[PDB]
């Protein structure tokens, strides 16, 4: 046979070492990154991304520094599709919310209508 | 050889300019060479017209062919700097 | 241009001085708050500003490749010197 | 002591909650009449089932499943609500 | 949902190897007391012991079991061949560590983790 | 279907007629290289970065212009496609600055970007550069015109969005310079967006300026609380502390804007805040203490109240947890006066049908109406993206649109049939001419200000408007999916509110004045000690010492929008959450955690200890307020028009004013924007 | 493009391709899929139950004779459902050239140990279950090998963070070292720093 | 630079120190910056 047949949930919590503090306590969110506004470039809209809600940075006392008490305030994740990063997060027994991804819509563009007859879309300068 | 104005007491918004009645006229006649709805292409004749009634365009005459046209004024500076003859100075 | 606070703390030249109820001057006690007292602000508007016969001029700082990166300034206005947005030498067009 | 406001969960699509739309087309406006004072949250949403919350004094909240119900059903809930106040 | 297995066939090979490394480390807990010469109980570390199997005793997958046996078998031997300190020892009992906030008051008199 | 077949590198593409070579390029997974093109901009073809071959022809067309014709071979990566992107790149950093250390679009630039990647490696321009005086266009957007590349989104974007008309090019040749040509300042309610689309630095935003740098700022996705459109943003942040705050794209709110309050109030979030619990010491001044103390003297007085001895006014910036929060939390002591700011008027209907008092359309359904009708609102400040889609559809569908009340700028032209509200009266007649317009269109829409709803004849104003929708859409050509009725709201708290139950107003507290008074955010200056008994117990609740504060008995330091995971919903009823961004300062906690420890202190603990829980209590209040981003349909518009027929309220003679007349009003309306030294430099640059 | 491109082997990619060609052929219960690099390098990808019979033709057959295995690796891939790609590694030094061995597992399947085969897997594999989580059946001595002894958590698994989840310091009260959760005076700074236009065209993915 | 003299400048040291680890004028480290968060000052008057 050399096959046997598990029809639990996929669940590796107890394997991975986290401390129960950060899986139970955690929200993941399963998002695809908004193109940063700056830029009209898409290529770090291509896939989907986890990561987790920010918890406390406050000021060191000696030099001012950003310290922080969260392992996880760094862990963004890569993953080709969303069902992959639901698998992950439901793997990992991290509860976990999911933003749909948010294409642009197909515009309707024509050079021409920058002069039109009698529509208000002319431009009044070019 | 600027292309931007600054308020100077000879040339400012408040620098006496209007159109003589017969200058009126000849607005109206330009006007009307043009189709209903596209009154702004009446702006390089009229501007050329504050021209030669003034013999040169401070920013009132820029502001008054804007608002006999009603076009936003920036569209007339737009036309006075683009093109050699107007004499933005006098 | 270092001035004092009333706590008998000197102020740099960010404009940094613990607050009198602040407990982090304690750090300080038996020792001291190093401060720099040659203040850039206050040395960049000593130099003259310089006088040129030009309406775009060129500035790298000096030195050649020691200085920044060779900036155009424009002199158009004459209300107000075109400063070098690197080393904040200013500059005005002679006429 | 008393019921102090009403809240009707439903869908506007799912056949489950359509003696509930079917109640709010014909018996809520003299339902509103009749209470003026009592606030009766119609609330709809895309996929839930039906539901009738009805909050009393002092936080206390019953509720009754409103699913697959015809109108004279929702409507006998209801008044089974109005006239209950415990 | 046919998976190959680690050892067990299904739970019950599990839990035969569970109880086995149970065995094993009660039988260990008075040595690793007396040698590495620790400040607790044979009690308590049996104690904490039975706290660490009873933390994983909701897994009802078998290859998980097996990983969990296997990192057992792996401590164990590590503790009884003298590779652990006295320090890998004693940080099961998190002695240092000042207790947490468990309620939801004092959780919000302290900051403002959930 | 009328797709015509192209090819992309030879990947066949079916597109729509019409259809540029950018977009096909784009249908095929491939962005083509642009400085000029934007798509919701008017396309320009003035940068020529976009130029590609098509082969068998030889010469390069532009992409972002050039319709596809059938059978076209698009070769986006051949090699006179990439001669002329380079030939391109060299000419556009030819004259530009070398100010990428001083510059604040550095690692967020395009023009370095696509120059690393489409440009060559190296320069051959041996000459001077070229240098531009700068420009003073306000105190919001820098402007260094060295760095400028022409492209003209600057000019595109104030005349086609922004309705502006007032930036253009001035000059000819090398000398064409992007400006006003006058010292003039570029205060529109959208005027900061031109510094999301200019490509370079020659924009920059002039509060963010110098600050940081893009590749350590961490991006939290989050919403705007400034209105109730639900704009969303960027909260960027750096090592615990909110640096600036960019748009989100979302196709049906905010395309890819935000306004002017939204980018630059910010700083008014780290003024003015609320740290540590303040109670009233012997000498009856505010003095700090713990919370175990201030929760204790909360508690201690709400043990003595029972029914109408304790009231609440929701703040115009509370979140949906907050308020099913107090909202129990009152209920335990069985008090249902909980009140807002805001008035909605409770005649007929009321809060309990949805629809009445929705943005029922949607914000993208302005771009299938045809006839916009605007009652006693200024959309342009009250909610200015739904003014910004009101201007799209006005551009590109030939939007009809008439304004009942006092003749507003809304940067486009409308029809302004006066500001009395007894037109109200005519329109629901057929006396008036607009009528038939409203009678022949096929997608009407009437919108209602919810700021022309606080005069005291708001139900009688409601009950005309939704008499005119009711005569409308009941005889008229409209469909049945179509809504018609519409209530703009500008409070980003207010439809959350309404969703839960409050009594809108706070008329039921100046019926009965309580003996303890809860203040979440309330800030509006609606009641004040003058209408309370002697010694009424206010409780602030907040995040700002603004208006409820110095009047309040003990302070409750609360979390802002950027400091808590929260659930806001929009004028159309859209529910959305906020993130944690940064943590609260000092001992400022998140709301309902106040509220919560507050229940457990005085007996009372409600049944919810984690963020989750309080989502499924307002799930179980109304089930919507969970379901993000979505907009539940709301009908029954027959049932409240038939209750608002009911009681005849009469119109008073006042005529429809907004609150909000000028651009001087804009920028100060809640507690951030009147902390904002940022808003406070824009409110004396408007007023000079 | 002679001066500052990298020259291409054409000889050796036709002959490795030849060499992939053949593997598949004589092998074709397990492998995969074969691929040779822009920069001739031959990768045989496998199936995991051939780990054994791949790595023993590869050693023991006289066209092949890997004798030596350089390396044993594996990458944690988050996005697969087999997460980890174990990655062989090996030198012919009688054709003098290398070839890639690749396969997978999640974290519950083991893959068989190949220390019957390479005796220098032996720690390889052994690291691979220290920092991986990958368990090898019937591997001699498999322990941890890099960690600290009561170390929880697989650390070169790509949700371990980067510092960890405990620290050390000495305690002066218990007058022993001990461990206490992570608590950073500086957190580290998290650079967001890819660009959002496209670097390689070649390398284009279709789109959804 | 008796032979080569180093290049003067207004603001290099005209007095070298050495290195003053260990005494009252060794460097002391702090953070440069001003406060992020203003508070609310409460008025000085009472709310009757
Ligand atoms: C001195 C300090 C030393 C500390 C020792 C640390 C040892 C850590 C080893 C951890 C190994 C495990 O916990 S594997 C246990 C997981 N087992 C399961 O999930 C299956 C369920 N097992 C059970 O319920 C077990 O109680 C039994 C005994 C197998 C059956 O009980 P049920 O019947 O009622
Ligand atoms: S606009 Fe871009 S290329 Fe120009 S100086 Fe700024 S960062 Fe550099
Ligand atoms: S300032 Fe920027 S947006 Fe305006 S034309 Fe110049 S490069 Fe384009
Ligand atoms: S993008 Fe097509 S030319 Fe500017
Ligand atoms: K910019
Ligand atoms: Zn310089």
């Amino acid at each position: 046979t050399q096959l046997i047949t598990v029809d639990e949930k996929l669940d590796i919590t107890t394997l991975t070492g986290v401390p129960e503090e950060h899986i139970k306590t955690r929200k993941a969110r399963i998002f695809v990154p908004a193109r940063n506004n700056m830029q009209s470039g898409v290529n770090n809209t291509k896939k989907w991304k986890m990561e987790f809600d920010t918890r406390e940075r406050w000021e060191n006392p000696l030099m001012g520094w950003a310290s922080t008490a969260d392992p996880l305030s760094n862990l963004v994740l890569t993953f080709s599709t969303k069902e992959d990063a639901i698998a992950f997060a439901e793997k990992n027994g991290w509860s976990y919310d999911v933003e749909e991804r948010k294409v642009p819509k197909p515009k309707s563009k024509s050079y021409g209508a920058n002069f039109s007859w009698n529509k208000r879309t002319r431009v009044s300068t070019k | 050889a600027l292309f931007v104005h600054r308020d100077t007491p000879k040339n400012n918004p408040e620098t006496p300019f209007d159109f003589t009645p017969e200058n009126y006229k000849r607005i109206e006649a330009i006007v009307k060479n043009y189709p209903e709805g596209h009154k702004a292409a009446a702006v390089l004749p009229v501007l050329d017209l504050a021209q030669r009634q003034n013999g040169w365009l401070p920013i009132s005459a820029m502001n008054k062919v804007a608002e006999i046209l009603q076009v936003p004024p920036m569209r007339v500076y737009e036309v006075a700097t683009f093109y050699t003859m107007y004499n933005r100075k006098p | 241009g270092v001035r004092t606070s009333p706590t008998g703390e000197k102020v740099t030249h960010t404009g940094q001085v613990y607050d009198d109820e602040d407990y982090r001057r304690v750090r300080f006690v038996g020792r001291q708050k190093e401060v720099n007292e040659n203040f850039a602000i206050d040395l960049i508007a000593e130099q003259p500003v310089s006088q040129v016969g030009s309406r775009v001029i060129s500035c790298d700082g000096g030195g050649g490749a020691l200085g920044h990166p060779r900036v155009y300034i424009n002199l158009d206005k004459e209300t107000k010197t075109g400063t070098c947005g690197y080393c904040g030498l200013q500059f005005r067009q002679q006429h | 002591l008393g019921l102090r406001e009403i809240r009707i969960h439903l869908c506007q699509r799912s056949p489950g909650s359509q003696g509930v739309r079917d109640f709010i087309e014909k018996r809520y406006v003299e339902l509103k009449k009749a209470n003026p004072d009592l606030p009766i949250l119609i609330r709809e949403c895309s996929d839930v089932q039906p539901k009738l919350w009805a909050r009393y004094a002092f936080g206390q909240e019953k509720n009754v499943s409103l699913n697959n119900f015809s109108a004279d059903q929702v409507t006998r809930a209801l008044e089974n609500v109005l006239s209950s106040k415990a | 949902t046919s998976v190959k297995p680690i050892f067990s066939r299904d739970m019950n090979e599990a839990k035969r190897r569970v109880r086995e490394l149970y065995r094993a480390w009660y039988r260990e807990v008075p040595n690793t007391v007396h040698l590495f010469q620790l400040d607790i109980s044979v009690k308590q570390g049996r104690d904490k012991v039975r706290e660490m199997f009873k933390k994983n005793a909701h897994v009802t997958d078998p290859r998980v079991v097996d990983l969990l046996v296997i990192k057992g078998k792996m401590e164990l031997e590590e503790t009884i061949n003298v590779w652990k300190q006295r320090t890998h020892v004693m940080r099961f009992f998190h002695e240092t560590e000042a207790p947490r906030p468990k309620d939801f008051l004092s959780k919000f008199y302290v900051g403002h983790d959930p | 279907s009328n797709l015509i077949e192209v090819f992309v590198d030879g990947q066949s593409v079916m597109v729509e007629p019409g259809t540029t070579v950018l977009q096909a390029c784009e249908k095929v997974g491939m962005q083509i290289p642009r400085f000029c093109y934007h798509e919701r901009l008017s396309v320009a073809g003035n940068c020529r970065m976009c130029l590609v071959e098509i082969e068998k022809a030889p010469k390069v067309v532009a992409a972002c212009a050039m319709p596809v014709m059938k059978g076209w071979n698009i070769l986006t990566n051949s090699e006179k496609t990439k001669k002329a992107r380079e030939g391109v790149m060299e000419f556009l950093l030819a004259n530009h600055p070398l100010d990428c250390p001083i510059c604040d679009q550095g690692g967020e630039c395009d023009l370095q970007d696509q120059s690393m990647m489409f440009g060559s490696d190296r320069s051959r321009f041996l000459e001077g550069k070229r240098a531009v005086e700068d420009k003073n266009i306000g105190p919001l957007v820098k402007t260094i015109m060295t760095r400028c590349i022409q492209c003209t989104r600057c000019i595109r974007f104030a005349s086609e969005i922004a309705g502006v008309d007032d930036l253009g090019t001035t000059g000819r040749g090398n000398d064409m310079q992007v400006g006003t040509y006058i010292e003039k300042m570029f205060m529109s309610e959208l005027s900061g967006n031109i510094i999301d689309i200019c490509p370079v630095g020659a924009l920059t935003s002039k509060p963010y300026a110098f600050t940081a740098r893009p590749w350590e700022t961490r991006k939290t996705e989050s919403i705007d609380v400034m209105d109730a459109v639900g704009s969303n943003i960027v909260v960027s942040t750096r090592t615990g502390e909110v640096m600036r705050i960019l748009p989100r794209m979302h196709e049906d709110i905010n395309e890819e804007w935000i306004s002017d309050k939204t980018r630059f109030a910010y700083d008014g979030l780290k003024r003015q805040r609320l740290t540590e619990p303040m109670v009233r010491n012997e000498k009856g001044l505010l003095t700090h203490t713990t919370w175990e103390d201030a929760l204790s003297r909360v508690a201690g007085m709400l043990q003595s109240c029972q029914g109408n001895d304790v009231a609440a006014i929701a703040g115009g910036l509370v979140d949906a947890e907050a308020l099913i929060a107090l909202k129990d939390l009152l209920n335990r002591v069985d008090s249902d006066t909980l009140c807002t700011e805001e008035v909605f008027p409770t005649a007929g209907a009321g809060t309990d049908l949805r629809s009445n008092y929705l943005l029922n359309t949607t914000i993208a359904g302005v771009e299938e109406a045809d006839v916009v009708l605007l009652v006693g609102t200024n959309p342009r400040f009250e909610a200015p993206l739904f003014n910004a889609r009101i201007r799209k559809s006005w551009l590109h569908n030939d939007l009809k649109v008439a304004l009942i009340g006092s003749p507003v700028d809304l940067t486009y032209r409308y029809d302004h049939l006066g500001d009395s509200p007894k037109i109200l009266q005519d329109i629901a007649s057929g006396s008036h001419p607009f009528s038939q317009v409203l009678q022949e269109a096929k997608k009407p829409m009437v919108v209602l200000g919810s700021s022309a709803l606080q005069r005291n004849d708001g139900a009688a104003i409601l009950a005309a408007v939704s008499n005119i929708a009711q005569k409308i859409r009941t005889s008229s050509g409209v469909t049945g999916d179509w809504k018609v009725m519409n209530i703009l709201h500008r409070i980003a708290s207010q439809v959350a509110a309404l969703d839960l139950g409050y009594k809108p107003g706070v008329e039921a507290i100046r019926k009965n004045p309580p003996k303890m008074l809860f203040l979440l955010g309330a800030d509006g200056g609606c009641v004040t000690r003058q209408d309370l008994p002697k010694d009424c117990f206010i409780v602030y609740q907040g995040h700002h010492g603004d208006v409820g504060a110095p009047i309040a008995d003990v302070i409750l330091p609360g979390a802002a929008y950027t400091e808590k995971s929260a659930t806001y919903v929009n004028t159309e009823g859209r529910a959305q959450q906020t993130k944690v961004a940064v943590m609260p300062p000092g001992l400022a906690r998140e709301d309902w955690k106040i509220i919560r420890a507050l229940s457990e202190i005085a007996g009372m603990t409600l049944p919810y200890d984690t963020l989750d829980q309080v989502r499924n209590r307002l799930e179980e209040v109304s089930p919507n307020l969970v379901r993000y981003d979505d907009v539940e349909g709301a009908n029954y518009f027959q049932q409240a028009s038939e209750l608002s027929k009911l009681v005849n309220q009469q119109l008073l003679a006042d005529p429809l004013v907004p609150p909000q007349l000028t651009i001087k009003d804009f920028y100060m309306t809640d507690s951030i924007s009147r902390a904002s030294q940022t808003m406070a430099k824009c409110v004396k640059a408007v007023t000079e | 493009t002679r001066p500052t491109v990298r020259p291409r082997n054409d000889v050796a990619h036709k002959q490795l391709s030849a060499f992939g060609e053949y593997v598949a052929e004589i092998l074709p219960k397990y492998v995969q899929q074969v691929q040779v690099s822009c920069f001739s390098e031959l990768e045989i990808c496998i199936h995991p139950d051939g780990v054994i019979p791949v790595l023993t033709f590869l050693r023991d057959h006289s066209n092949a004779q890997f004798k030596s295995l350089a390396d044993l690796t594996a990458v944690d891939i988050p996005t697969r459902q087999n997460r980890f790609e174990i990655v062989y590694n090996l030198l012919s030094l009688r054709f003098n050239s290398r070839i890639r061995v690749k396969t997978y597992t999640d974290e519950l399947t083991p893959v068989e140990s190949s220390v019957s085969v390479y005796k220098a897997a032996n720690w390889y594999e052994r690291e691979i279950w220290d920092m991986f989580g990958v368990f090898f059946a019937n591997h001699p001595d498999l322990r941890r090998i890099l960690t600290d002894y009561g170390f929880e958590g697989h650390p070169f698994r790509k949700d371990f963070p980067l510092s960890g989840y405990v620290e050390l310091r000495y305690d002066d009260e218990v007058k022993r070292v001990v461990a206490e959760p992570v608590e950073l005076a500086q957190e580290f700074r998290k650079f967001d720093l890819n660009s959002p236009w496209e670097a390689f065209p070649a390398y284009r993915q279709p789109p959804e | 630079p008796t032979v080569k003299p180093p290049t003067a400048r207004k603001f290099i040291w005209t007095n070298h120190k050495f290195n003053l680890s260990g005494t009252p004028q060794q460097y002391v480290p702090y953070s440069t910056t001003r406060k992020k968060i203003q508070e609310w000052v409460p008025p000085s008057t009472p709310y009757k």
